[PDB]
């Protein structure tokens, strides 16, 4: 009657954890199915309408069925890995903080703060009633007592770790055990440590994989609001496959260097914009009809926009797009301008960035 | 090539000690061997501070080793620097 | 210096080990001031040398300009260091750095908001989590676990984890809102 | 079999020029370079397809009006009024293009979504043309080497 | 010489432990320390 419910959730057996990978690949396959269904959308006509260019007569209800199934499977996914790997993360964090307390004494003497978010969160969990819930050593608090009682203040350590100074010592002095069972009313309700669940929820929210699963679930939810949000789930195959993970990590592998090189490209293009603004302004007419001239370099911001967007993307550079210099007084100066732009921006810096990415991958 | 030269400059410090040139693995046979050899036994800052101490100390009060190093520093003879040898390397025979 | 020399020259002596144990505080205090090197002694043997390192020397070595000079020196010698020229360059750098320290002594005379926002967000989210884990509604929900079957508990478990997911999405989103507000 | 089919159609004898690839050692190495990293090549091509599909989704939802490929104003030829057509256009034209899809779709100047489309095109050029295509080419070249 | 339990063998052959072992091996070969190698090994052993 009340041997039930709890053991019974346990009859759920963490089956989500057991088939978490199977369930994840089911979600990936459902994402494939939904996004292949999306390929037959079309626009009909004010306000446009997205209607299915469909001929079999079956593709409309299966879209909603698959969206609901994907949302349910992703919710089961986030219940999984919380049944499965969250205890491992909690155990690792508890072990790390316990070793820091014992061998290093970080909170006894060092007191790390203001820089290590893990540090403050572990400080928050230090004084919990059940600190080593997943850690095997339930006596870390009393070991820290034995190590630092005479140095740092016996009572100060007692109130820092949140122990009762006499509970266990008189427990071992005299047996005096009173019966207690979890089947009693309100016992399970009050057997939950608010600060410990605080810390557990905080660290699992900090966890990267949990955040990725949360994003997956949130976009699976938003797919009902707009079916095109299910397209973001095709990126999951990049994490699923090893080589695609390497391709993704190649961008971040040299991120500082890539950002600095992009900044250098921006600076040199800005210099070229300055030169064109001061001298070669008349060459930047991008109008076919003579009545309405469309100058791209009458404004500094517009000139910088044009140089970036068109010259950097162009095969030969800005000179293949701006007016020819033949017959003008500044012919040689503009020829040098375009040749140097092509050599530095297109030939070198873009190749520098591409080589950075390729070499990171390699 | 410039990038690889910088990487090799960085790596070569961990591979060998600057003063003696002995490979790091011999030190690492003892745990933290490189971290002790480079910081206490053969340290660039320590050698520079020794040179400054020799300059600041009066020649009359120089000890035997201090006078030896002073002579060879004035004569620009750098044989006092341990070339391919260390304390533990030299005392592997008797001490070890 | 005497104790360190004796300890390093006769490691296998418990009688000296006792003296080192009783002098542990002296040696611990003197560690920043004791400088130890190795030289090629006149007796054709490698010999330890102990000397004094001044606090002013330590500070002026830790000064940034000396650090940059040291980085340039190290980079250059590893690139284009000579066979015998290595230690000649080293001693030239040592002399230049000694002068640099003298000049530096002459010249010298005499994020977290986001972390706290996340802290508060988690605090009130967990407050809500325990408050409906302990509400009178859940305290009365014990009649359904009488007419309990399996469907009631399936619904209850799904609702509980669904509310946990709601608290999670209130979090992170609140952190982003606060971060954007504080930065702009 | 192709020598037999050459009598049915003489152009089937053109397939026999591929025999020199097996006859010569270096050409055999060139052919085997494709298969040497076949799994990785297939996965990279799949990643390229996925990212182009994401770009098609974005263009379909927001930048649809920019995909007119008609010179005459009477008959507009939209390449992104259909999801399949938009994916076809993005692959076939953008991936093959030197600068990407932006060198082929309409200019963004003066529009409300100017900056958004500029970011769209710049990111497309950076990821598809500059990185992923170079990733595939480097895979093949490194397999050969 | 010691005893290895069948339950231990099965739970070692279980896939999640295998993935953890792969990650551990990849990480230690990349950024393994001089003395930190076996400390990381025993930390992984406790986690596993
Ligand atoms: N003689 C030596 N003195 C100091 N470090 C040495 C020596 N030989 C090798 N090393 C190695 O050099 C590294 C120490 O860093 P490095 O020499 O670049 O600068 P540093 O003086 O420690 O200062 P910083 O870290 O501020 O640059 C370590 O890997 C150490 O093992
Ligand atoms: O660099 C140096 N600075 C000095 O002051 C000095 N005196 C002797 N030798 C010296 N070398
Ligand atoms: O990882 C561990 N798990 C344990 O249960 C344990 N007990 C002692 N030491 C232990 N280590
Ligand atoms: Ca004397
Ligand atoms: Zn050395």
């Amino acid at each position: 009657f009340w041997k039930k419910i709890i053991a019974y959730q346990q009859k759920l057996l963490n089956y989500f954890a057991r088939n978490f990978y199977n369930m994840r690949m089911l979600a990936l396959f459902v994402a494939f199915a939904i996004n292949f269904i999306l390929l037959f959308y079309k626009v009909s006509t004010i306000a446009v309408h997205y209607v299915l260019e469909e001929s079999s007569g079956y593709m409309e209800p299966t879209l909603r069925i698959l969206a609901i199934l994907h949302t349910v499977i992703s919710f089961f996914c986030i219940i999984g890995y919380y049944c499965l790997k969250v205890p491992l993360v909690i155990f690792k964090r508890e072990k790390e903080v316990a070793r820091k307390l014992e061998f290093d004494g970080l909170y006894i003497t060092e007191q790390p703060s203001e820089d290590d978010i893990k540090g403050q969160w572990d400080r928050l969990v230090i004084n919990t009633q059940s600190f080593p819930n997943n850690y095997w050593d339930k006596f870390v608090k009393r070991k820290v007592m034995d190590k630092y009682g005479e140095f740092y203040g016996r009572d100060r350590i007692s109130e820092l770790l949140g122990m009762d100074k006499a509970a266990l010592d008189f427990s071992d002095a005299r047996e005096k055990k009173k019966p207690k069972k979890d089947s009693s009313l309100s016992a399970v309700l009050n057997s939950i440590d608010v600060k410990y669940q605080m810390w557990k929820l905080g660290v699992v929210f900090t966890d990267n994989s949990f955040l990725y699963l949360a994003w997956y679930m949130t976009m699976s939810v938003l797919g009902h609001y707009n079916n095109f949000f299910f397209a973001a789930h095709l990126l999951d195959i990049a994490m699923g496959f090893k080589t695609l993970r390497t391709i993704l990590s190649s961008v971040t592998h040299n991120g500082k260097q890539l950002v600095l090189t992009v900044g250098l490209l921006a600076v040199v293009v800005y210099l070229y914009t300055v030169v064109a603004f001061n001298f070669f302004r008349k060459f930047y007419n991008k109008s076919e009809d003579g009545d309405t001239p469309d100058m791209k370099c009458d404004d500094m911001l517009t000139c910088y926009m044009f140089h970036m967007y068109v010259g950097v993307r162009a095969g030969g550079g800005i000179g293949d797009e701006i007016e020819d210099p033949a017959g003008d007084e500044y012919e040689i100066y503009r020829i040098i301008f375009d040749i140097t732009f092509f050599f530095f921006v297109i030939v070198i810096l873009l190749a520098i960035i591409q080589g950075l990415i390729i070499d990171a991958f390699g | 090539e410039l990038r690889d030269q910088q990487e090799q400059v960085k790596e070569d410090m961990e591979t060998k000690c600057f003063i003696c040139g002995i490979g790091n693995d011999y030190f690492d046979t003892v745990p933290h061997g490189f971290e002790t050899h480079t910081l206490q036994e053969h340290n660039l800052a320590n050698y520079l501070f020794f040179l400054m101490y020799l300059i600041n100390k009066d020649e009359t009060e120089h000890t035997g080793q201090e006078s030896y190093v002073w002579k060879m520093y004035q004569e620009r003879c750098w044989e006092f620097f341990p070339a391919g040898d260390c304390f533990r390397k030299q005392y592997e025979d008797q001490l070890n | 210096v005497l104790l360190t020399n004796l300890s390093e020259h006769m490691p296998n002596d418990t009688r000296l080990q006792t003296f080192l144990e009783l002098a542990e505080s002296v040696l611990n205090y003197f560690q920043p001031f004791l400088g130890r090197i190795e030289i090629m002694g006149s007796a054709k043997r490698i010999e330890r040398v102990y000397f004094e390192i001044s606090e002013s020397s330590r500070t002026q070595w830790e000064k940034p300009q000396v650090k940059e000079s040291k980085r340039q020196f190290i980079f250059d010698v590893v690139n284009e260091g000579g066979e015998k020229e290595k230690m000649e360059l080293f001693v030239n750098f040592c002399e230049d750095t000694i002068f640099e320290m003298q000049l530096a002594a002459q010249i010298s005379e005499s994020s977290i908001l986001t972390v706290r926002s996340a802290l508060f967000a988690l605090r009130y989210n967990i407050l809500t989590l325990m408050r409906m884990l302990s509400l009178k509604s859940l305290k009365k929900q014990m009649k359904k676990v009488k007419k309990m079957t399996v469907k009631d508990m399936v619904t209850a478990f799904f609702s509980s984890y669904w509310s946990i997911f709601m608290t999670l999405l209130h979090f992170v989103a609140s952190v982003f809102r606060g971060f954007f507000r504080i930065i702009c």
